[PDB]
């Protein structure tokens, strides 16, 4: 019944928890608050896999 | 064979999905006990859910009739299920864990869920079927 | 008209009527002079400050101005003779209780009211168009120059 | 003799059905309470383990062994270990059983309660024998073994009452009902449209006439004619459970009288 | 054990509300299984 | 903060709490093991020389017993390893550290302990088993339940604090809290539910049960009250027996909606000389409400008498409910067919009305409300219409519920539940809102990948047309889950925010105290208020009263 | 706890002859308060009990999947076909006296699970024990015979109660307590006291006759010494300089 | 002791309300046109219907010979004689209000363990009713 | 809004009145506009009240805001508790916050 | 562990008596009897039989705490009748009724054939 | 001694406060527990606290409460002369 | 792990009916309801004891003994 999917490090069963991150190589436009000289910004976190 | 299709959130934006094929797909007295279902009267469906119950996870799939419960209660149970004594594995005798709890007489629930068939809950149940009475007997 | 006040005069009257078994039919032996003087002298015994100078005496009078209004309204000549039908023995009993009850309700020196006030205001906060609830309490306890939803009420 | 009257409807080795009439509710309730919690019975109390290679823990086996029902027909001839003058246990207050099972066969071998062997001097009594109440002749499935697994242990059985531990309870569920027609108005029936239609009729309703359908409420009536069905786990005959249940209740009341007399003397 | 092996984490300067159950989560993460503490909403289950 | 303002202390214990209906208000059940470990140093005196000597003989392995003996020179003898020299002869001025016994005053606390009533002094009661035990009536000041909560216990080690704890922190003295000049303790849960049923006009008790119920009140004079009905069968009313627990000389009058002297609905309250004349006893009377029985009794007879009232009412009511019983099941959440048909049409009519406003809005003929946009005005109209539909449907379901409905009974007595609970459980869950607004379009122009783009119908934007009994559809289930997640997030964040606010307030006002000149001053002596509360009274002694002169017309004033 | 968010701790244990019983003699293995149902609105708890009752009677496995055609009325019809009340109510008898309960009890099987939290692993008490090496206060942890924190919030409540002596007792006698010698010229704890020889000296002040002893928490002594290392000199004086 | 009030009333109507054992009945005196009675009766033990004539009597004590928590109530013994023997329904309660309805009309309120009664009539017919305990005796 | 004002007979009778609710606060300028009742104008931000009417006016406004928040949820707290907190916040001639930049900047001993 | 031994429910301990009769000062000719190591089985039965006595005035019993197996019985009788004698009579009535019940059951059982 | 207000000009309340009663009872209870001469007849009492309560009721506690003022001045009030009404 | 000896609710001996229950299901092709009634388990407290039991001892027996004689 054991499903596996984990590692045994120094005799301890360790499971890698999936990490959530924002997708790269996507254009996103955001609005900024009043106390700033900038109204809109389009930011892309260019990434090559 | 082109009978099922993998779809992600990005592709979810440009498709129409029917919750069930029983009523939404066919072109279009009622039992008063049955819940009110919306047909949505759409004739351009592109996909169909395998089953709505699959939205839940491993912990929430053990809850019986989770749609008849208030949402906060369902969340709380998911946390407590992981804290219930049972049979985590059948080889606990040969394993040497820091702490382990094993129930003498685990029992499968009388009222179970189909999703529980694939979680091996019947083979490794965590709990017992107890005759419970809801009464104000002694105030304890 | 309903406001919190120290002594429950209504309960005292009820106790007097039942304790002495007021006939409710035979006329009482109270006199108009006794009732007026009785209530007037009772107001003097309601002591919160016991200084013997003008400043403290002025504060003492102000501290019981609202209570005396309740006292005079309840213990009126017609009300005592007509509504309550109190007897002379009952009337004296009622006055003594008000004096005793009032003196017991005075704040005990050494009370940590500041902690009491803070806890009394804090505990309700845990149970919580315009900002309200905890966010507004944060905006009030912290003196924020710019608040979320300023508003002006004009009559 | 003109007191509590009895009438037996169904009599069986495991179940006895009777009607208790001309008796008070307090007396009837005490009878079932005594029949459940105060009838002495023989059961395994202490287990000595010398070899346990099984997949089950020693405490797991010991708990199951205590629950095994043992014959207690001559239990009264046995003495409480607390009231006996012996170091640990003797033949006057205990019955010793031995269990020896080995996995000599390739297929799984089952250890039943019939494998328990008494190694004590019964002195002609009729107690200690495990109860066999099935067709195949086996008893309760105590444990299972595979090749190379051995189970050697010695059991000591002492008398006790279910109050100390439920394993000494000689009676299973006991049915207890009265006034099936609710003529005494001891229950307010929950209902949605019609209480009579929404509540099934008790089987005992056939033994009592229905309400006259319009007669005034009888405020002078008191509960009587109780219907009881006593079930036995097999340790003692079901009839003896009722007979011994009455005797135990009789003894308890007699003890109060004896204690009351004692204080008068002193 | 099964729930732990299918858990996901979201590291919380950001201008958004990641703790809430978004509509896009439908059929992708369990809407009920989440910690009741500071990790509420941040830790999701497939 | 971690070592000076607050520090770990000795002579303390922790364990789970449980409810004991058979324990006094000021009593706390203490496990035997905890009692043996905890000790109190008692100075040897001629009055206790015999008692203390016996404890030393018992030793530290038998409660009651002792663990140490301290001589006048400061030398401490451990009774373990000390029996080798036979018995020890005590002398005046010595100290014997002995196990805490019954009636000993101890401090009983639950964290976070946000207010003073969260730390109150109880009387020790050594009991079997591994858990603490306390009265049900004292749970509310502690904000504690028996789902697994653990609470702390502290044992004073000196006569100065022993007397201080019992004279200032005793539970009976905290009945009337000064926070809101009203009682903080009252009858609740099972006892509150039973008292409402017991005091009904239809509740009559026969002789056999009355005698047992009378004997259950410890302070019963031994006089059997005359039954309300003498013939043709002696019967006692529930009000009559409950009146035995109420001390004599207590007067209480309250008028509810439509209440009169001949209370037709048996509402209101009227107690004369401790005897209940009419009115069903419920939360408004025996609850922690202003002007109730508890508030009147404590102010009239004293805190000790009020404490006895809690036990007497609990004991008599608990015994009665034990032999009567109360339950609840699925059948209590089911409304008859005619009611469901009315509920269904109520929602259908509301949906049609929502459609009507939608069509005109799409036609552009709808004019936005002043100070609002077209869409916000349209949303307000839809939300109000749907909220009223749930309320109207809930009223229809509630009205249909019979007096024998268990859920309705609890709501009427105020023990648990409310109108909204019945409506959602039986009639309609209602609209689900996130951030105070309808379900937003997480996807592009829609809420879920099951509707069409630009859909504003009640079903699309998260209106749960079903009830919990009938179940929720998959779309409704997700939307309902979304609303719940908002509450869970709010609960977690609000707890942290409120805790910091509470700490800040206390630290700002921790040094303010009322001095012997009635002035309120801080540590520096600076005057905050020249008289506390501007009147100089204590909040615990304030009651709401009506000024008869301010109100009324001029003609009434003269008359 | 059950599978619906309902968790609780055992209040008391009763034997079979004390628990309430039905006409068939069945006694409950567990009893829960009705008051938990209304506010929490866990209808599934009642539906499961009704479904489980039918499943046990019929020897089947109930279908408790969320979105299906199963309804309470459908389950009720099956239950009534088995000779039981449709909504699951049963007539029970008081175990103490044997009399019928005026009310009928929702009676049926339900699935329950034992949680990891047991009182035997949480109960602990301390009268005296080991102290931390640094602060000389009760150690932390039940497994190490540690104490229980008397935090700042607890201090505030005692301040509100006015128990000044009790607050000192908790913070001094029930926790770290230390006696130090201070110089009357300088309020520093720099006095070398030869208690055996009854000699005191504050080198740097050239005095041996102006020494005082003060009872302060060991944490307070640690704080001032730490401030001393930071070049801040806290001077503890036993008499007022400025007028009150 | 002695009868404080005695009269014959005709039950105008009976209102069960929300109670299954207690009914409130409105009745008027047969001999006096200014006397009416409002009473709560445990119909489970003494059923009352419309158009019924009831003899209502109020007495200070049940013992026959005059003798003007008092005493511990005791179960009736064999051979006990009291006013209750001549009637069918007997109640014991306490008066708690006297109201002036008109110039000569006086209303007296009674409570028999929660069951309320109101007896209104001329000042010269209810003068004997005092603010104390009384027995209400009713005979069909 | 509905306000109870004494009737010519002498009783209290509720009559409707027209009130203007505004977004944004300009207390000094708005107060001078003709046609309004300057003796009844109220401002949500007690900061503007303090700098326009006075500390005592700010104290009354500060108490009103605190009372509304506590009473918004329906909970009731005795008057003296609210007054003491408000008085502390205005005992130095200005609105001192309950943060580290307010009461913690006073002269009350370093240890405190 | 703080679980009391199960035999403490019925076994009389050291320095403990089955009965403890004390006079009730609140009412005349009334006594309180404390039964040790007993429960509702005898309290209900004894109390019910006492209520059948015409000379008995008040009969009530209570178990103050389920933890301890002891209940208190309060008996008040008419003047000249000893409450202890009332307890004697009630216990004798129970024994006689139980004895008849045992004889009746045995005779009826002997007539049955299936068992 | 300018900080000792004369008995003729005392302005504090003549009633004992709850804190004063609590400390007086505790203060005398400790003395009783340390073998102090009890000035009240005992009809049978072993708890020092109960003995102190008996002494307070009959006004046999030889202590005076020094009530301090915010400026440092104090007033001495004997327990016997203080009214115990709370 | 193995069939309980007694019924929890009432104490009826059900540990001697596991093999009979399995035989009825397999050889006789009987449904669970009929098999339980055939075995004499009428109260649903007894029925759930045998109906809901999970036999984990068989799974454990697959592992070889730790110590062989
Ligand atoms: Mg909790
Ligand atoms: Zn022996
Ligand atoms: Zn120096
Ligand atoms: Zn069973």
């Amino acid at each position: 019944f054991d499903m596996g999917g984990y590692f045994i490090i120094n005799g301890s069963e360790k499971v890698l928890i999936a990490q959530e991150r924002s997708a790269g190589n996507i254009v996103q436009v955001f609005k900024k608050a009043a106390p700033s000289p900038i109204s809109h910004v389009a930011e892309i976190r260019s990434a090559l896999e | 064979e082109g009978l099922v299709e993998y779809i992600d959130a990005e592709e979810e934006e440009s498709i129409l999905i029917a919750m069930q094929p029983e009523d939404l797909e066919p072109a279009e007295d009622v039992d008063p006990a049955k819940r009110i279902r919306v047909s949505h009267h759409a004739t351009t469906f592109t996909h169909c859910e395998i089953h709505p119950s699959m939205i839940l996870g491993v912990a929430a799939s053990i809850i019986p009739f989770p749609d008849h419960n208030q949402s906060p209660r369902n969340t709380y149970q998911s946390a407590m299920g992981k804290q219930a004594m049972g049979v985590f594995l059948t080889n606990y005798n040969v394993r040497m864990d820091t702490m382990a709890n094993i129930l003498y007489y685990p029992q499968k629930p009388l009222g179970t869920t189909r999703a529980m068939e694939y979680l091996k809950f019947r083979e490794l149940p965590a709990g017992q079927n107890a005759i419970v009475a809801i009464a104000c007997y002694s105030g304890y | 008209a309903n406001w919190p006040l120290p002594v429950n005069i209504r309960r005292i009257i009820q106790n007097a009527q039942q304790t002495f078994h007021i006939d409710h039919t035979k006329p009482s032996d109270l006199t108009i002079k006794d009732i007026v003087l009785g209530v007037k002298d009772l107001q003097e015994n309601l002591l919160v400050l016991r200084g013997k100078n003008e400043i403290i005496q002025n504060a003492q009078r102000d501290a019981v101005t609202l209570f005396c209004c309740l006292l005079r309204s309840r213990l009126a000549t017609r009300r005592v003779l007509q509504e309550y039908r109190l007897t002379k023995q009952a009337f004296d009993w009622v006055l003594s209780n008000i004096e005793a009850q009032f003196l017991r309700s005075v704040v005990h020196p050494g009370e940590m009211v500041g902690v009491l006030a803070a806890q009394s205001i804090g505990e309700p906060a845990t149970q919580m168009k315009v900002t309200s609830g905890v966010p507004r309490l944060k905006e009030i306890l912290n003196v924020a120059k710019n608040m979320k939803t300023p508003s002006l009420t004009v009559y | 003799s003109e007191g509590p009257q009895v009438k037996i409807r169904e009599a069986s080795k495991d179940n006895v059905d009777f009607i208790l009439s001309n008796v008070d509710l307090a007396m009837a309730n005490s009878l079932r309470r005594v029949m459940i919690a105060e009838i002495p019975t023989l059961a395994i109390d202490s287990v000595e383990v010398e070899t346990n290679t099984t997949v089950l823990a020693d405490e797991f086996i010991a708990h199951r062994l205590g629950l095994i029902p043992l014959q207690s027909m001559d239990i009264e001839q046995l003495e409480y270990s607390r009231d006996c003058f012996c170091e640990d246990h003797c033949d006057k207050c205990s019955v010793v059983l031995t269990l020896q099972a080995f996995g000599e066969s390739e297929s799984t071998t089952n250890v039943y309660s019939k494998d328990l062997v008494i190694v004590s001097n019964l002195m002609g009594r009729n107690i200690g024998h495990p109860i066999i109440q099935d067709k195949e002749g086996n008893g309760v499935l105590i444990c299972k073994l595979r090749k190379g697994q051995e189970l050697k242990l010695t059991c000591v059985a002492k008398k006790g009452i279910a109050k100390e531990h439920a394993k000494w309870g000689p009676a299973a569920a006991i049915e207890f009902e009265y006034d099936p027609w609710n003529k005494l108005k001891h229950t307010d029936y929950w209902y949605e449209q019609d209480s009579a239609k929404e509540w099934p009729q008790s089987k005992n309703c056939e033994y009592e006439d229905p309400p006259n359908e319009g007669d005034p409420f009888d405020y002078k009536a008191q509960a009587d004619t109780f219907y009881m069905n006593v079930e036995s786990v097999g340790s003692i005959p079901v009839d003896q459970v009722v007979v011994r249940g009455i005797d135990t209740l009789q003894k308890k009341v007699a003890s109060i009288l004896l204690a009351l007399t004692q204080m008068d003397q002193d | 054990t099964l729930s732990h092996l299918r858990r996901t984490n979201t590291p919380i300067g950001k201008l958004a509300k990641p703790r809430q159950l978004h509509n896009t989560h439908w059929g992708l993460v369990c809407p009920a299984e989440t910690p009741e503490g500071q990790a509420c909403g941040l830790v999701k289950n497939l | 903060r971690g070592n000076l303002m607050g520090k770990r202390v000795d002579f303390s214990a922790r364990t789970v709490i449980s409810g004991d209906p058979n324990l006094e208000l000021d009593q706390v059940g203490v496990p035997k093991s905890i009692a043996k470990t905890l000790t109190y140093p008692e100075v040897v005196t001629p009055y206790n020389i015999d008692r203390l000597t016996q404890l030393v003989r018992n030793g530290p392995n038998e409660h009651p017993g002792a663990k140490y003996v301290i001589r006048d020179s400061g030398d401490r003898i451990d009774l373990r390893y000390s029996k080798r020299a036979g018995d020890i002869q005590l002398q005046y001025g010595w100290k014997v550290e002995r196990h805490i016994m019954d009636n000993d005053p101890v401090l009983f606390n639950r964290q976070p302990s946000l207010h003073k009533m969260s730390m109150m002094a109880h009387r020790v009661k050594v009991i079997p088993y591994s858990t603490f035990r306390l009265n049900l009536s004292v749970t509310s000041p502690y904000n504690a339940d028996f789902d697994g909560d653990e609470m702390n216990l502290h044992v004073p080690q000196s006569e100065e604090t022993r007397a201080e704890l019992s004279q200032l922190c005793a539970v009976p003295l905290q009945i009337v809290s000064p926070q809101s000049n009203k009682p903080c303790m009252g009858i609740v849960q099972d006892t509150l539910c039973g008292i409402r049923k017991l005091t009904l006009r239809d509740t009559f008790i026969e002789l056999d049960q009355v005698l047992n119920m009378l004997y259950w009140v410890p302070d019963w004079d031994g006089v059997i009250p005359t039954p309300a009905i003498i013939k043709p069968k002696p019967l006692w009313s529930g009000k009559q027996i409950l009146s035995v627990a109420i001390p004599n000389g207590i007067h209480l009058q309250r008028f509810d909606e439509g209440t009169t002297l001949l209370s037709p609905k048996d509402n209101g309250m009227l107690i004369i000389d401790g005897q209940i004349i009419f009115g069903v006893v419920e939360k408004k009377t025996v609850g922690s409400s202003n002007g109730g029985l508890i508030h009147v009794v404590t102010r009239e007879k004293g805190p000790q008498v009020c404490a006895k009232l809690f036990g007497n009412i609990q004991k008599v009511v608990n015994f009665w409910l034990l032999h009567n019983g109360f339950s609840t099941g699925i059948g209590d959440t089911i409304a008859d067919g005619p009611t469901m048909r009315e509920i269904t049409e109520t929602i259908a009519e509301a949906k049609k009305k929502v459609l009507d406003v939608t069509k005109e809005a799409q036609a552009n003929l709808l004019t936005a409300k002043h100070g609002m946009t077209l869409r916000e005005s349209f949303e307000d109209n839809v939300v109000r219409f749907l909220n009223e539909a749930r309320d109207k449907a809930g009223r229809l379901a509630e009205v249909n519920l019979k007096d024998l409905n268990n859920v309705k009974q609890m709501v009427m007595a105020g023990s648990k539940g409310s109108f909204i609970n019945i409506a959602q459980m039986s009639a309609c869950v209602g609209q689900q809102s996130v951030e105070g607004k309808r379900i937003a379009f997480g996807f592009v122009d829609r809420t879920l990948p099951h509707f069409s783009k630009d859909d504003y119908s009640p079903e699309s934007k998260g209106f749960v047309e079903n009830s919990y009994l009938r179940g929720l559809t998959p779309q409704e289930f997700f939307f309902h889950a979304m609303g719940g997640r908002e509450g869970l997030i709010d609960t977690a964040v609000k707890t942290a925010e409120t805790g910091y606010i509470q700490r800040r307030l206390v630290k700002a006002l921790e040094d303010i105290m009322v001095h012997y000149d009635n002035t309120t001053r801080n540590s520096l002596g600076n005057v905050i208020q020249f008289i506390y509360g501007e009147d100089g009274m204590d909040a615990a002694h304030i009651e709401k009263q009506s000024l008869d002169t301010i109100g009324g017309s001029d003609a009434a004033f003269e008359k | 706890a059950s599978r619906h968010g309902q968790k609780g701790t055992i209040g008391i244990t009763y034997r079979r002859e004390d628990m309430p019983f039905t006409a068939e003699g069945i006694v409950p293995d567990l009893i829960i308060n009705p008051h938990a149902i209304p506010s929490r609105m866990t209808v599934a708890h009642l539906i499961e009990c009704l479904l489980s009752k039918v499943a046990a009677l019929s020897g089947n496995e109930g279908d408790a999947s969320p979105f299906t055609d199963i309804t309470v009325e459908g389950i009720s019809k099956l239950l009534r076909e088995h000779g039981y009340q449709s909504r699951g109510f049963e007539v029970m008898y008081n175990g103490h006296t044997g009399k019928k309960l005026m009310a009928q009890i929702f009676f049926g099987p339900t699935y329950y699970q034992r949680l990891r939290h047991m009182v035997d692993d949480k109960i602990h008490a301390r009268a005296r024990g080991p102290m931390q090496v640094l602060t000389r206060q009760p150690v932390e942890g039940r497994s190490r015979d540690g104490g229980l924190r008397f935090g700042e919030m607890e201090r505030d409540c005692m301040i509100a109660h006015g128990a000044a002596s009790f607050l000192k007792e908790r913070l001094m006698e029930a926790s770290d307590a230390f006696r130090v010698h201070i110089c009357g010229i300088c309020g520093l704890m720099t006095v070398i006291a030869k208690l055996n020889h009854n000699q005191f000296e504050c080198k740097g002040c050239d005095n041996k006759i102006d020494i005082y002893q003060i009872h302060i928490p060991y944490a307070a002594k640690l704080l001032f010494q730490e401030l001393m290392a930071m070049n801040i000199t806290p001077r503890l004086y036993t008499d007022r300089s400025r007028d009150f | 002791s002695n009868t404080l009030f005695d009269d014959i009333f005709q039950v105008s109507e009976v209102d069960p309300g929300r109670y299954n054992k207690v009914c409130r009945i409105e009745a008027a005196s047969t001999t006096q046109d200014q006397c009416k009675l409002t009473l709560d009766i445990n119909v489970e033990l003494f059923p009352v219907a419309a158009q019924d004539s009831l003899t209502v009597t109020i007495a200070s004590s049940l013992n026959l010979e005059d003798t003007p928590a008092t005493r511990s109530w005791r179960p009736p013994q064999a051979g006990d004689r009291s006013l209750a023997d001549d009637y069918d329904y007997v109640m014991y309660g306490t008066a708690y209000k006297f109201e002036e309805v008109s110039k000569d009309l006086i209303a007296v309120y009674y409570s028999f363990g929660g069951l309320l009664m109101r007896l209104e009539g001329n000042y010269r017919n209810l003068n004997n009713l005092k603010q104390e305990n009384a027995y209400l005796l009713i005979r069909r | 809004y509905d306000r109870k004002v004494p009737s010519p007979t002498g009783e209290y009778v509720k009559e409707p009145e027209w009130v203007l609710e505004t977004d944004g606060v300009n207390l000094s300028e708005v107060m001078t506009v003709p046609g309004i009742d300057p003796t009844r104008i109220y401002t949500n931000s007690f900061i503007d009240i303090m700098e326009v009417l006075g500390i005592e006016a700010g104290r009354a406004a500060l108490y009103k805001e605190v009372y509304n928040v506590i009473a918004s949820d329906g909970s009731y707290v005795n008057y003296r508790h609210m007054a003491l907190l408000v008085d502390v916040m205005t005992t130095q001639g200005g609105l001192t916050s309950v943060t580290r930049h307010g009461f913690n900047r006073s002269n009350t001993g370093a240890l405190m | 562990m703080n679980a009391p031994d199960r035999f403490e429910l019925f076994l009389l301990g050291e320095g403990e008596s089955k009965l403890k009769i004390d006079p009730d000062t609140k009412a005349p000719n009334a006594v309180v009897i404390t039964f040790e190591k007993e429960d509702h089985t005898l309290g209900n039965l004894i109390r019910a039989e006492l209520l059948n006595d015409r000379k008995v005035l008040f009969a009530a019993y209570k178990v103050e705490h389920p933890f301890f197996a002891r209940f208190k019985l309060r008996i008040q009788t008419t003047e000249g009748y000893d409450p202890k004698d009332a307890l004697k009579n009630a216990c004798n009535s129970i024994i006689n009724k139980l004895g008849a019940l045992k004889t009746n059951f045995e005779t009826e059982w002997n007539l049955q054939t299936l068992a | 001694k300018e900080k000792a207000i004369p008995k003729d000009q005392r302005a504090t309340t003549p009633y004992m406060t709850k804190y004063e009663r609590a400390r007086i009872l505790g203060t005398r209870a400790l003395q009783i527990s340390m073998n102090a001469p009890v000035f009240v007849d005992l009809e049978g009492e072993t708890d020092p606290l109960r003995i102190a309560m008996k002494e307070l009721a009959e006004k046999k506690i030889p202590l005076v409460i020094r009530r301090y003022l915010p400026d440092g001045s104090f007033e001495d009030w004997s327990v016997e002369e203080l009214i115990v009404d709370l | 792990m193995i069939v309980p000896v007694r019924c929890f609710s009432c104490g009826k001996v059900v540990g001697d009916k596991w093999e009979s229950y399995l035989n009825l299901l397999q050889e006789d092709e009987l449904d669970e309801g009929t098999a339980l009634s055939r075995l004499g388990l009428k109260r649903y407290c007894c029925r759930r004891m045998i109906l809901t039991h999970v036999d984990l001892i068989e799974k454990f027996l697959r592992y070889n003994p730790l110590e062989k004689r």
